[PDB]
This record gives C-alpha cells, structure tokens and sequence, in this order.
C-alpha cells in the first residue's frame, strides 16, 4: 500500500484529507509545516506529496524548490492544495515541479481522481 | 488588611487574566474545525460519500460539543464570580446517576491505568431531589480528579464511588489512592484558580476551578463537602446532601 | 504614582466591568452555538433522507453561524489580547472609500434608533487607497461611529455622527464628528485608556465597558499612526486618526 | 394555498421548520411562546400547527387544552414537536388533541410526511 506526505498548517485540513485517503487504501504521514516535511523526507521516501502554500517556518513554494534540487526527492509527485485565490500563485508553483495545483476547499471526489492519476 | 487585601486581589486578577487568555486560544480550535468541514461538505454537494457525509458531520458534532464544554467552563465561571449559581430540584435515581457518571470518565481512566468502581452501601434505588446535571457534574470533577492526580508509578490505581445513607440524607465518598494532599494545603484546594504547590511537577493541566465550582453546587442544595487525605497514601473526598 | 486605596478602587472598578463584559459575551456566545448544534443535529440523523437543496440550506446557516460565533470570539479575544498587549495587525491595499461606507451601513439603524444622521464625506475623490488592515480599521470606525450615536444628546433637533476623510501627503487623515455631550477637560486623556468611562450626570443612563477607544488606540499606533480628542462639553467631540503611507 | 402556523421558542427550530414547510408551497406564521399562538388565532384560521411543549409565558399543553375548547379552532390538525421523549408527556398530548407527537431533534421526510396526511384529509 502507497504512501503520502500530507503538508499542511492547519489541523482540520489534515484530518479531513487523510480519512479520504485512507478510505481508499493509503497510508498517510503528517507534517505541520514545511520543515517538519523536509525532517520527515529524511526518514523515508513516500509515494506522492500533498502541499500547502501558506505555512510557518517554511512556506509551499521553498518545499518546491528543495524538493527539485534533491537526488531522491526531485521524482516525487506534488499535489499542491492551497487556499490562494490570486492564479500568478499557480504559475509559480506549477513551474517549481507541481504535478497539478488545487484550490480549497479540497473536493474528495477530484482529488481522489488525482491521486489515482498519478500513482498508476 | 488593606495593604494585603490589594496585594491579594491583584494575584487573583492575574489568574483571571490567565483563564480567559487560555480558553479563548480552546475556543478557537472547535471552531475553525466546524467551519472547514461545513465549507467542505457544501462546496462538494451530491458529490461524496454517504460513508463520508456521515464521518465529516460526525466532526461538527464533536467539535460543537467540544465547544460547547468550553462555553460552559467560561459561564461556570462567569456565574461564581458573580454569585449567579443557580439548581433545579427533582426527584433522581442516585444509584444509576453516579453509574452513568462511572461510564462516562472509564475511557480517560483507562487512558491513565486506572480503575473505575463503584460500591453501594444500600439497596439501590436511592432517591434525592436534586439537580440531576450539576451533581453529576460534581461527580465528574471528583473522578477526573482521581485519574489525574493518581500515582505515577504504582501496581493498582483506582477510582471508586461510595454511596451511602449518613444522618438523614445522602452521602458520597470519592476514593483514590493518588498522590495525597500536603497538610498546609487541606483548607485551601476549594478555593478559585487554587492548584496545588507542586502542580505534580507542573504535568497535570487545569484552571484550579473544578472544586470551587463543586463545593458551590454541593452548597446550594444545602450540603457540604470536605475532604480527608494522608500526605502519600491516597484521598477520600466526602459529600453529604439533604433530602427535600 | 496613586495611593494604595485609589489603587483598589480603581481595581475592583475594572472587575466589575471585566465581570459585567464576561457575562455578556458569555450568553451572546451561547445563542449562535444552539444554531449550529441543532442544525448538525437535524442533518445527521436525516442523513439518507434529505432533500438536497434542504441539505444545502442547513449547510449554509451552519456558516454562516459559525461565522457569527467567529466575530464573537474575537470579542473576546481582543479583549483578552488588550490586558496582554499584544495584539496583531494585517494590512493590504484596501480603498478607504468603501470601508467606512461599509461601517455607515452597519449602523444606521442603530443610529436610527436615537435619531441621528450618519454622514460621509471626502475631500478628495473616491477610491482613496490605504496600505491597512481592513478589518480592524472598520472596527476602529464602528467603535467610533458607535460611541457618536450612544453619546449624542438625549433630546436634540439634528443629531449627527460625521465621517471626514482628507487625504494628505504623509498619509490619511480620519476625523469623525459628533455634536454630541462633548468630553470635560480631565477626561481628554483618560478615555483612551482600558476600562474607563466619564462618570457623568450624563452618561450614567448610557451601558458600556470602557473597551472601545483602548483597542481603538491600539490598531492604530499598530499601524504606525496617531489618534487624539479634539471636544468641548456641550458642543460636541471630534475624533482625530491619522494612518500614514508607507 | 395552504396556512400553517409555527410555535416554538426556539428561534433556530422556527427558521428549520418554517424552510421545510416553505420550500413544499406553504404559507409559514410563527410564534415565539404560547400566547402570541393564540393572539394570531383570532385574526386567521390555520390548516395545519406544528407546535412546542416546553415554551415561557404559555407552555403547549396549555395551548392544545385552550384549543380544543374553542369552537372554530378544535377542528385544526396539530403536530407537537417536542424535546419532551416520554412515554407519559406523548399521551397527555395525545389525549388533549394533538394528532401526533414527534421527539426532536427534527426529521424533515417524516415531518413532510405527515404533514401532507394531515392537509390531504
Ligand atoms: N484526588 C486528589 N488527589 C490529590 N490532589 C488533589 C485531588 N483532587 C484535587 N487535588 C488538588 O487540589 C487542587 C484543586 O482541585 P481542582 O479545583 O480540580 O484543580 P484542577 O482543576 O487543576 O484539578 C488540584 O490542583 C490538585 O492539586
Ligand atoms: N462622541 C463622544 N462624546 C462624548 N463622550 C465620548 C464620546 N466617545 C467616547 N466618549 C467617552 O469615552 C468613554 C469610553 O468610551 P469607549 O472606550 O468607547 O467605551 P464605552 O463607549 O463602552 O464607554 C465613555 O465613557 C465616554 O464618556
Ligand atoms: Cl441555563
Ligand atoms: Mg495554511
Ligand atoms: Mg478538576
Ligand atoms: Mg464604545
Ligand atoms: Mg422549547
């Protein structure tokens, strides 16, 4: 069973992503903020990351790029899921390796449509 | 006294201040919870799961209740500084009241490694007319305690509920082997925002209310409430209440 | 600086009003909560068996509770944050112009209700651009706006609260003018500060918690600006706040 | 056009209820406590009223007894929606008119229900 990288400041985001992924047959780790998800990349290799923007510490878009200048963490899948309205926002991180950027609230029905994109 | 009365009422001040810097960072939690799966669940109509319709409301629910408990900590308070405490009298079963009571702390206990029991000392359909709500929230606040402040690293910690027939009304016993309660702070846990010295090297959490709250509600259906302890062997907290 | 009995005076002056603010809001809070549980309540147990559009519905007054419940928790947050001394600020070019038109609305009929005549008025065209926190800012012209209605005078032919923008180099210059009891001398300062309220022959009759202008004072020193009274007991009070550009 | 009238003291079950009951083609009047339910009664005759038990001022069995007293009102249908779950407080309902009781929080597809058996007869 695949693994994910959920990366989100806030609390009820992260639960109500992680069920809809577990639903299916994922399991799922969790990071706080954009450091904490770099502190656990360490760890181990997942199978796909799903990334917020706005976060403390370190935001979406420095993930981004320390993520593409990696020898293991450059070839994994990023779904950026962000409450940003302005769309300049979703250039930038398009551009920075992100395999698809959606927009909150998250709809488990799209996303899971994604994820199953991306993984077979 | 006046040179002390200040001094006393500007460290009472402060714990005041403390209490609702602390619950209105706790409301915000439930809150933003409630708000996100609702937007959620509205902007993905017809879309989603019955099986996940049913999960993310469950959310609402716990957070509202979650909430809820926190509002009633904050008009708690808000009625004992005031004096405002108010109890509605009716006839109860106090055996399956403190049974219910019993049920509803058993998975914080067993969070702890502690034992819930509760022993009747008389045949059970013991009857009072009393606020049915406010004396099981006296109930709970004396388990709670139980389980919290219990013995860090001991074979056997339990919780047990003693209820009885003492003069002419009702008297319960909450029994613990825990911690104990130092002699010089005997008189002094009933008191508002009042935990003791040591706060169990500052790990437990609590506003120093829930006993305040107790010995008022206890008061106000024309009881009392008192407590016997040995420094390191265990607490037994006594309440006593009329009948009608 | 004061003798240790004003000093307790003065204190349990605060308590009773930190006492009589707790219990309010208390009680406000409780109202949106009962909406928001009675509606998870209905939809949960209805779950298979509602109509979609009733489903939509019930969705929406939890929301829009929620965010009733919200603006009540930074009520109270705010005044938690104002005993604490800190408190937070988000500024983004917003327009002015709109902003204080928006606080207009949000009160004439509260200024209905005493007979007073909200005005606007600029002395340079709409938009007027400003680097602020719009949220806050609206909450300092409420606050303002708010205290013109519940200060004007009892009983008098044209009661009016008026906002005036005028717009300068430095920055913007907000003034809002009421011809209402006006503010003694010794109490220019001191209205400004928390909790404190004009004991008057006046205002005795009118209901507050002395909050208004101190949070009021905060935002806009946040902002890096200045505020102060211009008034004359009897006449009327003039309210000065001044947010310079960046 | 079909006229129901909505008492309960409880701002939030009015707005439920009276959405339900709007949105299947009624026209929805509203009382706050049990005696503005009977104030109204007396201006207009209702097809249908939904109607709560624990209320200040006038209480529901009150309301139900008062009812079927008066001679133009004991012929109109009366749901009670109540928090009150007892076996006990549903037959003394029962027994003062009402021609059914129904335990909250509410349920819109039963409501709508018996709603339509009640006007439809
Ligand atoms: N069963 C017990 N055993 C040991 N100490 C207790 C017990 N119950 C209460 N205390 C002490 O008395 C203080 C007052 O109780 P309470 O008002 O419930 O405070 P808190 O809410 O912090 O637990 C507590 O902080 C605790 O240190
Ligand atoms: N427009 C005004 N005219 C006269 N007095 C005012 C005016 N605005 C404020 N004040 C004075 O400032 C004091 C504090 O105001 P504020 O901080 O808004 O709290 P509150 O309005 O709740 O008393 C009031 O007691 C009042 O006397
Ligand atoms: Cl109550
Ligand atoms: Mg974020
Ligand atoms: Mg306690
Ligand atoms: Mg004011
Ligand atoms: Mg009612």
């Amino acid at each position: 069973s695949k693994k994910v990288l959920l990366v989100d400041d806030s609390a009820p985001i992260r639960k109500m992503v992680s069920f809809v992924l577990k639903k299916e047959g994922y399991e799922v780790i969790e990071a706080e903020n954009g450091q904490i998800a770099l502190e656990k990349l360490s760890e181990f290799t997942p199978d796909l990351i799903v990334l917020d923007i706005m976060m403390p510490v370190m935001d979406g878009f420095t993930v981004l790029k320390k993520l593409q200048e990696k020898e293991e963490w450059k070839r994994i899948p990023v779904i950026v899921l962000t409450a940003k309205g302005g769309e300049e926002d979703e250039s930038l991180a398009l551009s920075l390796g992100a395999r698809k950027v959606m927009r909150k609230p998250f709809s488990p029905s799209q996303f899971i449509e994604e994820v199953k994109h991306l993984l077979n | 006294t006046e040179s002390k009365e200040l001094e006393r009422l500007k460290r009472i001040d402060r714990m005041k201040t403390e209490f609702i810097a602390n619950i209105s960072h706790e409301l915000r939690t439930p809150l933003t919870a409630i708000k996100a799966y609702a937007e959620t669940i509205y902007n993905s109509l017809g879309e989603l799961d019955l099986s996940t319709l049913k999960e993310f409301l469950e959310v609402i629910i716990d957070q509202s209740n979650h909430l809820e408990n926190l509002l009633n900590e904050l008009l708690d308070f808000s009625r004992l500084e005031r004096k405002s405490l108010q109890i509605n009298r009716e006839k109860v079963d106090l055996c399956d009241l403190v049974e219910s009571a019993v049920n509803a702390i058993k998975e914080f206990a067993s969070s702890h490694n502690v034992n819930v029991l509760f022993e009747s000392n008389v045949p059970c359909p013991v009857e009072a007319y009393i606020d049915p709500t406010r004396i099981r929230q006296v109930l709970l606040n004396l388990l709670n305690n139980g389980v919290k402040y219990s013995k860090k690293d001991a074979p056997d910690k339990y919780v047990k509920v003693i209820l009885d027939e003492k003069d002419g009304g009702v008297l319960i016993i909450v029994e613990d082997n825990g911690i104990g309660i130092p002699d010089h702070a005997k008189d002094r846990i009933f008191e508002q925002f009042y935990r003791v010295d040591s706060s169990l090297t500052y790990e437990v959490p609590g506003t120093g209310l829930g006993l305040a709250i107790t010995k008022e509600i206890v008061e106000l259906h024309g009881g009392r409430i008192w407590v016997e302890s040995e420094v390191g062997k265990g607490s037994r907290f006594f309440v006593w209440i009329p009948k009608d």
